[PDB]
């Protein structure tokens, strides 16, 4: 299985960003995604989560109210939305394929790819 | 021959050793011998190596001792300072073994709370200032859990006061999986509890002030959570909290225990305030959220109509190998505790035992065995007998293992096991010379006798001792069973002075076959005096008539059971009528100082020490566990007509004596300094002693004052 | 006939009374009747009227009276409610002669910690929440002075603890100027002192902490400022400071004493920490630019080069007529207190009396007489005279106007004057019936008898009294003044048990000549004891070098002088050498416990009643004053070999009883709590008694529990 | 003795006023003057105070560093001015004579006129 993100970079205080991530090989349109970043030197920690139908989408604590999701099961393709930054998301984020699509489910460490770094900061 | 002295029994003389076996494996355990080397023995082999050297343990003056279940480090605890009953702090190094050096890079925080492993591997799961700390390894920087603990007022990982005296009877409230995959902790809030504050003095210009969070009757109690974090990857969504059952969740209510069943499944049981229903709750694991969820179908109630749920505690069940049924005691139809085996509902138990006898406790579940302790052996409620049931056999079976292997000389045994129940350990307590051994496991073939206690033997041969005998009574339908201790050389055509020692505690039992050379030997052996325990109603281990008819009245029968049992003793014939006294501790300075002042003029002098005077000054659980609440609607009347100040007029003809601590915690000086006000009110003359910056034990040689003044005050008295 | 009771000794069956005319003019007094009505009598007239009737005291429960001097207001204080030993809060009314109604407009608020009038009109001060207000009219809005009062924290008008007890022995610091023109008060700063708190149990379910202000030796002392404020536009410049003296104000210092002597003259005394350098300072008024200046002309030093200035307070001056002058009572050449004269300085000081013998107080100065006392009179120490003095006559005179009236029946008096000396009054406390007598001012002849006290005589015809003498020892060089009380039918061929009471403190003085029926009388006339008392270095009014003797010394002398005084008693013969006893009280209990435990087999058992442990526990002033600082480099080394604990191990061979009360504010419970873990750790036997909530005098049913509780240990002591 | 005071009257907060007070009778030149305000309802309260020569002039805490005052002989006026004015100013000001020329004095209760009224609010 082939996952590849891209998008994000430098960006100052207060700013807004979009990422994006493409996979292959299995099969979409069928499976929930979701998004989780690794800050430099912490752990994994999970952003959030969306369902196959792309209906009810699911938002960390930590990002509730700034962070939209979105997909396209037409070109295969998952976007993250990121508004209204602070200095606390230097990260590299991943996009992570769960294991259950009858419904929205977390996947605890399933297909991983390469990730994508974003940094903010004056 | 010669007679006990007092200084045998101030400083220890005839004082037996029991041997506990550490067991890390199956077949190997852990000991400390008389050379501060910790030497780990082998059983199927029989050789015996020495594991860690003295030099190691002097070099960082170590205490105690921990090591991994991967046998690669080893964790030594020095700088032990007591904190209450049970908690305590100390500094805490890591040795390595292999390498035979100290493990460094990354050194503890001092002091530590509580420090403890994983069952699997090498992993440290250790508390410092009020919050949990997690290493992967002991060369790796910790990983912080928790952030909101505060000094007295928000607990992470360790109980408070009262959880740790009342609730628990531990030091900690943190829980690894059986496999090592998650951690278990508890979050206590006393933010909205009041405190009580006393003065400590010390070595110091200025005294300072103890404030200790102490809720009283009818006051607000903690409120606690349970979290469950899992450890490989422990920022994924943190710390997740298990869902509180919807009827108990509607009040107040306290947390009893949890209990880890497999490595998706915990076991939390729930109490309401109002302590006559429990309920258990079983809460499974959901891998597409990495949720906990307790449903309402694995929901189990336990009512008791007459009286509160079990005895002092709550019974903590324990579940099979199937992990789907699980054995628990608790009272059955006519009134008995008993063994009930429970799998899908509770209306579906199962009696595994039955009679008029009693189950005290649980030891152990295996695939086809089942360990417990009753007294069913002739009838008699002051021994302890460990018995054996097969589970899942063609034909039912249930062996004593321990009834006849000493009969005269152990009548009371207590069991320690090992991993799947290869081999465990007897203790025998009494009532001859306690014993220590190690059993098969399987054939229950005695292998090794761990402790004979000879040097006891040896020194106890120019020694005579009292006789002591344990008879019953029957009066108005009531049977009490009293213990009996004569002098030597005892002839019944003479009179002799007599002594009551009474505690009366509920859920307590003072008359057990229990070896034991006391205050009370010293009295019958050299001064010639006949001391007398009874126990009644409102005690355990009998039935339930007898537990429950002290519900919601205490401080009624005890009295009347007393005084009835010394009537039937001067209506022996060999007891004098002029010369009796009685004495209690903690609870029976309660009864002691009810009997007292009954107006029978029955007794002579009487001794208190560190006794409660009124209900309303003692803890929330214990008080309203047999009292109930102190409202207009509930049980406000028997609250202020059962207070030992409303009797000051009835101490006149009588003597007494009363002792308390100053720096109490768990009983207040306040319960006597109430008690002496009201005395003085009445003007009534009484004789005091306290003792300054001691807690309620009274270590040291504040003992040896003690008795010395209550041998005294005893002598004068029946002079 | 019959002998005396313990029953006539608690309740107060033979108790005197005496007569205090409530003087209001140089011709008129106030008295309260036994039927609650407030009476004044002139004496010009003998006119009896009535000016407030019981009926409008019991209108409002009213249970104290004051009246202002204008003779058209009366306030009424009921409410009343006990701080500390001199300070209490009370709720106040004011009503109206003239109209014969209260005072509807602006009510006083409520409680008010302290009220007074002004010596002219009726301009109304009082203190409310630690702040001062001032009432021009009762009808009027009050103006309000300060702002910054705070409780506990800073102290306006009132003083703090230290101050009440050590310093002033007043609940009041704030005086109106002799013509009512200004006002004076002190602000007392005690934000940086520490505090000691006990427990206050009450009567609810959780007990309180108290929280005082409280310097022990060696600490934070508080800061004292002093204002005047003039009354009639107290808005012009505000509240105005006098400036400090120089030399005083280098270090830490002290406020002794201000005295008003003109409407534009002020006296202020300081006194340093080092507490042998005294400092009286005339701060006058400037009318230019509204200020007080304190001129260094004007400043007298007062130095005490052998021990502490004065005695247990430093003397308060007495100026004369012409406010120019003064007269102050300080030790001369030999080493004796006496009067001297200062007009210009110091060193020119003129010494009217002169003499072995010493002087006590100062009564009054006029333009004619000056009144004092003193024990000149046959060289008998224990007497108090009162002396008369002409200043300014063409032949001098001096005259003992109290020596010769009763002779036999009394030999102690005080006096008590009026406006412009015309009437006094003399009160005589013993060695006979106390009786109270008003005499003139210019002949002094006894003109009316305000009490007589023949009740008492009537009702003491039926009881036996025992026998009173005083006498004196030498040893060596020092001379012992013991008083000695001996039962009804002493015969000196027989053998009895002896009781000496010590108290020993600093300027104290334990043997006079006064009348009381108490305890030990009881004793004496009861049990057939021999009972002592005994005075000899470190008391006061015997001479400069006996006082000063225990200087950084304290616990050494007395010590000697009681054990040298049991060894003469013994030497005469009637003795018994196996019954001696001891006991004291607030610094007895400290000499009794160091006599007890001096190892040389002399007592057979003591009682100790609130004592003083060690010397670091005290209050900074009294300690201080005659044991310097706890420094490495002043006299750290005696506060270490000065404690009871240090004896522990001479307590063995002897019977002690230790007795204090839990929630005293001035000598605390931490020293009996040493006291008894000192003994707990020496493994020594002894007894204790505690009184709950209750405080250094033990008030109420505690007395009688204490009395008979110590006649119970002294009847099986002696047995 | 006669004295007569002007100036003043309604003002915003924030703002600066000036007064005059003018006096005969007796002679100038050789006394010293002060400010005193009164407040409705509350008592008399001294203000400033300046010196006979004109050298030395006293204020008080209340009107520290705000206030001024002068004087000319030339003319037998007295000048006080106010700057940065508070809500609590409100009174009627009064010019008073003291009776020692010798150096500065502060009249106690010396003689008075009319007074002058300001207000200050908004
Ligand atoms: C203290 O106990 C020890 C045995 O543990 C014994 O040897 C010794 O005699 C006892 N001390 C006294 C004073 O009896
Ligand atoms: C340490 O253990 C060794 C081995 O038994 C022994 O020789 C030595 O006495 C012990 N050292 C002590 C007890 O100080
Ligand atoms: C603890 O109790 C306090 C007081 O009610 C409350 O403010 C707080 O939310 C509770 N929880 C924590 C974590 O402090
Ligand atoms: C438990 O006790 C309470 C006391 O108020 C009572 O209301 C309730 O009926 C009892 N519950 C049961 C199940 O007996
Ligand atoms: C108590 O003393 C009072 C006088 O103070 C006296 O009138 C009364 O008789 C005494 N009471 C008794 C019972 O002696
Ligand atoms: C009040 O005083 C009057 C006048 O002496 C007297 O008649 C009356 O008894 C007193 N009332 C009392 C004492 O209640
Ligand atoms: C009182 O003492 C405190 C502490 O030193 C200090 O802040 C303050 O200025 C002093 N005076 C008053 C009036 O509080
Ligand atoms: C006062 O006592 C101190 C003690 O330190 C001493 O230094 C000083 O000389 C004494 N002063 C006088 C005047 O005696």
């Amino acid at each position: 299985v082939q996952l590849v993100e891209s998008g994000g970079g430098l960006v100052q205080p207060g700013g807004s960003l979009r990422l994006s991530c493409a996979a292959s090989g299995f099969t979409f349109s069928s499976y929930a995604m979701s998004w989780v970043r690794q800050a430099p030197g912490k752990g994994l920690e999970w952003v959030s989560a969306i369902n196959s139908g792309g209906g009810s989408t699911s938002y960390a604590d930590s990002v509730k109210g700034r962070f939209t999701i979105s997909r396209d099961n037409a070109k295969n393709t998952l976007y993250l939305q990121m508004n209204s930054l602070k200095p606390e998301d230097t990260a590299v984020y991943y996009c992570a394929k769960a294991r259950t699509g009858w419904s929205l489910a977390v996947p605890s460490f399933g297909s991983w790819g390469q990730g994508t770094q974003v940094t903010v900061s004056s | 021959m010669r007679a006990l002295t007092l200084k045998d029994i101030l400083n220890g003389t005839f004082s037996y050793k029991t041997f506990f076996p550490n067991w890390i494996s199956g077949q190997e355990y852990l000991h400390q011998s008389a050379d501060n080397n910790i030497v780990l023995y082998n059983i199927e082999t029989g050789q015996s190596y020495t594991i860690l050297s003295n030099r190691t343990m002097k070099s960082v003056n170590a205490s105690n001792y921990g090591l991994s279940p991967d046998r690669q480090f080893v964790y030594l605890e020095s700088d032990y300072s007591k904190l209450w009953r049970y908690s305590y702090t100390a500094t805490y190094y890591i040795y390595d073994l292999s390498n035979g050096e100290f493990v460094r890079g990354n050194e503890l925080p001092r002091p530590i709370q509580y420090l403890c492993w994983s069952p699997v591997g090498s992993k440290l799961a250790y508390v410092y200032q009020n919050n949990i700390y997690l290493k992967q390894r002991p060369g790796d920087p910790p990983f912080q859990i928790t952030f909101n603990g505060r000094e007295n007022k928000i607990f992470n990982g360790i109980p408070d006061w009262v959880y740790e005296e009342e609730m628990l009877a531990t030091k900690y409230a943190l829980w690894w999986s059986p496999n090592g995959k998650f951690l278990a902790y508890a979050e206590f809030n006393d933010t909205d509890i009041p405190v009580i504050a006393y003065s400590y003095y010390g070595d110091e210009q200025y005294p300072r002030t103890i404030n200790i969070p102490y809720p009283k009757a009818g006051a607000k109690n903690p409120v606690v959570r349970i979290f469950i974090i899992d450890t490989t990857y422990p920022a994924y969504v943190g710390p997740q909290e298990v869902p509180v059952p919807a009827m108990i969740a509607s009040s107040d209510y306290y947390f009893s225990w949890l209990t880890w069943v497999t490595d998706e499944r915990v076991c939390l049981q729930w109490l309401k305030r109002v302590q006559n229903v429990s309920v258990l709750s079983i809460c499974d694991f959901r891998e597409d959220w990495q949720t906990w969820d307790c449903p309402k179908t694995q929901e189990h109630i336990e009512e008791s109509r007459t009286g509160w749920a079990g005895g002092f505690f709550v019974s903590t069940p324990v579940f099979s190998y199937d992990a789907i049924s699980y054995y628990k005691i608790f009272s059955d139809k006519d009134g008995y505790k008993h063994i009930h085996y429970i799998k899908d509902t509770v209306e579906n138990a199962i009696q595994i035992t039955s009679g008029k006898w009693e189950a005290i406790n649980i030891f152990r579940v295996t695939q086809d065995s089942l360990f417990y302790s009753s007294n069913e052996f002739e009838e008699y409620p002051g021994r302890r007998n460990i018995y054996r049931i097969s589970i899942g056999s063609y034909p039912p079976s249930k062996k004593c293992v321990t009834c006849h292997l000493r009969k005269e000389r152990c009548q009371y045994y207590t069991a320690s096991f090992s991993d799947y129940a290869k081999y465990y350990a007897l203790v025998c307590y009494g009532p001859g010379i306690p014993i220590s051994t190690l059993h098969d496991g399987r054939t229950d073939q005695e292998i090794k006798i761990l402790e004979e206690n000879k040097e006891l033997e040896n020194a106890l041969k120019n020694i005579q001792l009292p006789k002591e005998e344990i008879k019953k009574l029957e009066v108005d339908e009531i049977t009490l069973w009293y213990k009996m201790i004569l002098p030597p050389q005892f002839d019944r055509s003479k009179k002799y002075p007599l002594l009551i020692q009474v505690y009366g505690g509920p859920c307590s039992q003072s008359v057990r076959s229990v070896f034991a050379v006391n205050w009370i030997s010293y009295l019958a052996s050299k001064e010639g005096m006949v001391i007398a325990l009874v126990d009644g109603r409102g005690t355990a281990f009998q039935g339930d008539k007898l537990l429950y008819a002290v519900y919601r009245k205490l401080g009624v029968y005890e009295v009347e059971d007393q005084i009835t049992a010394v009537r039937k003793f001067i209506e022996m014939g060999f007891i004098d009528e002029k010369r009796i006294a009685i004495w209690g501790w903690s609870y029976g300075g309660y009864v002691s100082s009810l009997a007292l002042a009954s107006g029978t003029g029955l007794f002579k002098c009487g001794i208190a020490v560190a006794p409660v005077s009124s209900w309303e000054y003692y803890a929330s659980v214990y008080t309203e566990r047999f009292m109930g609440l102190p409202t207009k609607d509930d049980n406000l009347e028997h609250y202020k007509n059962s207070t030992v100040m409303a009797r000051a007029e009835y101490f006149r003809n009588v003597d007494y004596l009363l002792i308390h601590g100053t720096a109490d915690d768990n009983v207040h000086f306040q319960n006597s300094a109430q008690i002496a006000k009201a005395l003085v009110n009445a003007q009534v003359d009484f004789q005091a002693m306290w003792y300054s910056d001691q807690n309620h034990g009274l270590s040291g040689l504040s003992t040896n004052h003690l008795y010395t003044h209550m041998t005294h005050f005893l002598k004068q008295c029946f002079s």
